[PDB]
RNA sequence: GAAGAACCUUACCAGGUCUUGACAUCCUUUGACCACUCUAGAGAUAGAGCUUUCCCUUCGGGGACAAAGUGACAGGUGGUGCAUGGUUGUCGUCAGCUCGUGUCGUGAGAUGUUGGGUUAAGUCCCGCAACGAGCGCAACCCUUAUUGUUAGUUGCCAUCAUUUAGUUGGGCACUCUAGCGAGACUGCCGGUGACAAACCGGAGGAAGGUGGGGAUGACGUCAAAUCAUCAUGCCCCUUAUGACCUGGGCUACACACGUGCUACAAUGGGAAGUACAACGAGUCGCUAGACCGCGAGGUCAUGCAAAUCUCUUAAAGCUUCUCUCAGUUCGGAUUGCAGGCUGCAACUCGCCUGCAUGAAGCCGGAAUCGCUAGUAAUCGCGGAUCAGCACGCCGCGGUGAA
């Protein structure tokens, strides 16, 4: 293997981290309440379609926020749903939790919305060809410049393993100032499981 | 005099705009201040072997950095006391008012 | 058979020298940074993701 | 290197001082890897425990000093 | 090496008797980046050198060189693919480079047990034409012409 | 009253010159020229910017230093001594240029790299 | 892999032990488990003792919780890198690999990507049935070398005084700390060149021609490696290949090989004086200071969550004296005895100290490796894992060649 998660790279330079707090001495609870609240919200997910989470640090109390392409589903019919999150998560902390919602806009043009979106298809025995296709299609006509998409495994589910994907656009990658994206997601009917990674370009 | 305020972040831009906020808040009500003293900004290091079976060859070395700052003041008034004791943004630098 | 080891670690030792190190979402047994209780290779990983405030990639 | 001095278990010195007053039993058992010799070992008969099988001897006076695992050895090379 | 020669890093002259020879020399003897002891054992046989038969340690010195540094040199070449060793036309430069090679080299052999006494007699033996370091340059000469007839027209 | 000043840096080491009128001579933290130094005869080294301007003497020398080892430091003194006479008449830079002894020599140790034993060394390696 | 095998950790062997089981969810009764002591035990456990006790009440109830049961079941470092995801090694930091539209050929295919000039390079220029583009090269990034400005403590001490001292007065000049700026771009000179690209020399400048170093690894090859970090199809174990405990392994020794350290001494052995770095670690931890024992160390006490205090005056270096060419006063493997430290416990199987004994070994064949500069060679410092244990690994600095 050879090459370098992108957005592992492009971190603290042009693009910051996503927990912005600051811990010495108390340096392991932090890091292992932040882990235990990132994976709980995977519940959410399933629907919600979220893509981002912060875990900002009060002086004694829990601010994050987040963003998915339905605000309503989230926060629930009276935002009610809002309020099952705060008791889950101050009981999963014991430490009063305060969430916050942004509304994501352009969520065809992230990343993985996307992902999750192809492995949906993928799930449903579908063509994986036209799946990305169409992907790109409605990517790049939403305004962009560049798409590649990658995927693996056994392929169609037969026989020896395989890859090959397509790309529009064009990305360019040991550039710094690139602002590009990057997700990697798994999907699989009964064949293992399979593999997708996806990435765009939106600005130097 | 009697008072004063470190600093220890990452970034710098949140440190730089964290002092002038707090020269703000001394200097307007009082004077006597002292600007944002620099500090050696200490450092780490760790190795991890860029592999996950073999090949002890291939390192994969990451750091950490902490800036810091450090500002006293002479002849705190009530007013500023109490305006440092409520100023409490930002909130991704750590302060410490310290005598 | 990790699960009954890891099972082991959660209570408390036999004797004070047995008290050992070892990670918390995976379970590596060797090499493990004692500062953040990860492995070698997850935080290695989780670096990358931008979710360990502080690391990053050092040039000089 | 126990300058304050030496040591043997007590599930070994209570079940051999239990023969102090009457005749010695031929047979203690143990694990007989962490004590060492005391004077008041003199004349018994301990088998020895080698993670494999108990190994009966017997004490004489100069084997005295060093500790109990020496006897027993777990190697069996030939 | 592949594409063309290179400079060549000329050092300084000595601090007693300013000669770029004499630091050239210094330098041949130090071993393992420790260096004062090397002018150290210089100047005390320097020293040695003046006291019998006191002409000057530098005068002697490009004697004994003058009595070393070769003019010929078989330089092994494969024109005819074959073991044919070639008489060459020896550089300026790279002579006193042997010069002081075989010097030092050969003096580390001659065996007093005192420090420096072994390359004072050297040098003082070479500047009259006594010692295998004047053999060693007559030896080369000797193999030079030994076989300059069918090595030459090349 | 009058004083001249001036700096130098080789491989990590800083001398703080201080310059005056006097006989020539040089005080080295309070000491003696020829204590600090070893047996070292790199004195020549340290006066050979006098062997060029103001030749050879007669000024005073203050010099604090820290940092390197004795050759670095020594050599670091050197460029105060340039800069110095520099600060003296603007005259002499160029007969300092063509004699050079005026840059600052940036050769430094060399930042190592993991899975080599040093900066270059490459183990040993059975062939087969 | 292993960035810490005495127990563990730990998969493996001998013993002593369990079954919805050590770990998760449901359900029935429920309802709050603890913890504590004494016994028998190699413990696992067994057996008794005050006991696990309602945290909401609307009069009806709910969570943590056992314990039992119940079946839903869990469980596996068992199997297949040749069913797989992900993550690496190499060709290679080598300069290449492609496409859209036009055009050629009956077709596989070809043109572009070729020739001349140039270059670290598919880098540029020129002409050409090709016109244009993408991943690559380069540049955008980090650090090192000069410095303007903004700021002066826990940093600095020039102009003053005093004290053991930059300490304490006094100051922010310098040094340094660290933000924003400035600066190297063939920018100007000469020449060569088809006037192009580029090339040789020059000034100025701190650095001149990608200034030095790093991060950065194209299409793909090798069914390379990895189900033992994790994940996973299929196949399999299920009162046992699942699970608890003690003891031993992984440290076994007629032997063959790879990597390293100490050496075979006079540039040395010993004894005595004498100065100079840099990177980082520190609250149950770094020990100041003083006292004791020759030592490893112990005792009482001192600051330090930090540019303050400590690890920590670095070692080779420099100055004298002694030893005389010998298996030597070199070498100190090996071994007897007495100690030290952590540790519930150092025989198996720790590190270190003192005394005593004192092995091979006087530059190593055929063969073969590394290295173009602050490099090679040589000498110390720190820290990762970590009660404790480094000739390994990851960084730093000193001296300094051909
Ligand atoms: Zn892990």
């Amino acid at each position: 293997g050879q090459k370098v998660h992108p957005i592992g790279m492009r971190v603290g330079i042009i693009r910051d981290w996503d927990a912005k707090w600051y811990a010495e001495k108390e340096y392991a609870e932090f890091l292992h309440e932040d882990l235990r609240i990132r994976k709980f919200i995977a519940t959410k997910l399933a629907d919600a379609a979220v893509s981002t989470i912060e875990i900002e640090r009060a002086a004694n109390r829990v601010n994050i926020s987040i963003h998915t392409a339905k605000p309503g589903m989230v926060i629930g019919k009276g935002g009610s749903e809002v309020e099952n999150l705060r008791k889950e998560l101050n009981k999963l902390t014991g430490k009063r939790v305060h969430i916050n919602i942004v509304e994501i806009k352009k969520p065809d043009l992230d990343a993985k919305l996307v992902g999750e979106g192809i492995a949906r298809q993928l799930e449903n025995r579908v063509a994986f060809r036209r799946a990305q296709k169409q992907a790109i299609q409605r990517a790049m006509r939403a305004g962009a410049k560049g798409i590649k998409t990658q995927v693996s495994g056994r392929l169609n589910g037969a026989d020896i393993a395989r890859s090959e994907g397509y790309s529009e656009g064009t990305v360019p990658l040991h550039t710094l100032r690139a602002d590009i994206d990057y997700a990697w997601e798994e999907a699989d009917t009964t064949y293992g499981k399979l593999g997708v990674k996806v990435w765009i370009y939106r600005g130097e | 005099q009697k008072i004063r305020i470190r600093l220890k972040a990452y970034e710098h831009r949140i440190l730089d705009q964290s002092a002038d906020k707090i020269v703000e808040t001394a200097k307007r009500t009082g004077a006597d201040v002292s600007g944002p003293i620099p500090l050696p900004t200490e450092r780490s290091l760790y190795t991890v072997i860029r592999a996950t079976h073999k090949y002890k060859d291939s390192r994969e070395q990451f750091e950490m950095r902490t800036h810091k700052r450090l500002i006293d003041i002479v002849n705190p008034t009530p007013k500023t006391v109490d305006a440092l004791m409520k100023l409490d943004l930002p909130s991704g630098v750590n302060i410490e008012i310290k005598l | 058979a990790k699960k009954s080891m890891i099972a082991k670690n959660k209570r408390p030792a036999k004797h004070s020298t047995q008290a050992y190190t070892r990670c918390e979402r995976c379970g590596r047994p060797h090499s493990v940074y004692r500062k953040f209780h990860l492995c070698r290779i997850c935080f290695r990983e989780l670096a990358y993701k931008g979710q360990i405030p502080g690391v990053k990639k050092a040039s000089w | 290197s126990l300058k304050k001095g030496p040591f043997v278990d007590d599930h070994l010195m209570k079940k051999v001082e239990a023969q102090q007053g009457a005749e010695k039993k031929k047979v203690i058992k143990t694990w007989s890897r962490r004590s060492t010799i005391f004077p008041s070992f003199v004349g018994f008969t301990i088998a020895v425990y080698d993670g494999r099988k108990h190994v009966p001897v017997y004490i004489q006076e100069d084997m005295v000093g060093h500790k109990l695992g020496e006897f027993a050895p777990t190697r069996t090379y030939r | 090496p592949r594409k063309g020669p290179v400079a060549k890093r000329d050092v300084l002259p000595d601090p007693i008797y300013n000669s770029k020879l004499v630091t050239r020399l210094i330098n041949r003897v130090m071993v393992d980046g420790k260096r004062g002891i090397a002018a150290n054992i210089i100047y005390n046989s320097f020293d040695i050198i003046k006291e019998s038969t006191g002409n000057d340690p530098l005068e002697v010195f490009e004697q004994a060189m003058k009595n070393v540094m070769p003019v010929l040199e078989v330089k092994a070449r494969r024109v005819g693919g074959s073991n044919y060793q070639v008489p060459v036309e020896v550089r300026p430069e790279r002579r006193t480079t042997l010069g002081l090679r075989w010097v030092v080299n050969y003096a580390r052999l001659r065996g007093e047990h005192t420090m420096e006494e072994r390359l004072a007699k050297e040098i003082m033996d070479a500047a009259n034409n006594t010692g295998a370091s004047v053999k060693k340059r007559e030896d080369t000469h000797k193999m030079a012409d030994a076989n300059r007839a069918f090595a030459h027209y090349r | 009253q009058v004083q001249y000043s001036g700096t130098g840096r080789r491989k990590n080491a800083v001398a703080r010159v201080r310059l005056v009128p006097g006989t020539g001579k040089i005080t080295v933290n309070k000491k003696d020229v020829e204590e600090y130094i070893p047996h070292a005869d790199l004195r020549e080294v340290i006066n050979q910017p006098f062997g060029v301007t103001e030749t050879k003497g007669a000024y005073d020398v203050i010099v604090n230093v820290n940092g390197g080892g004795y050759a670095g430091q020594s050599g670091a003194i050197r460029h105060g001594i340039a800069r110095a006479l520099l600060q003296v008449d603007p005259d002499f830079r160029s007969a300092l240029k063509r004699a050079g002894l005026l840059t600052r020599d940036a050769r430094m140790v060399e930042r190592k790299k993991p899975g080599l034993k040093k900066a270059r060394k490459a183990s040993q390696f059975s062939k087969r």
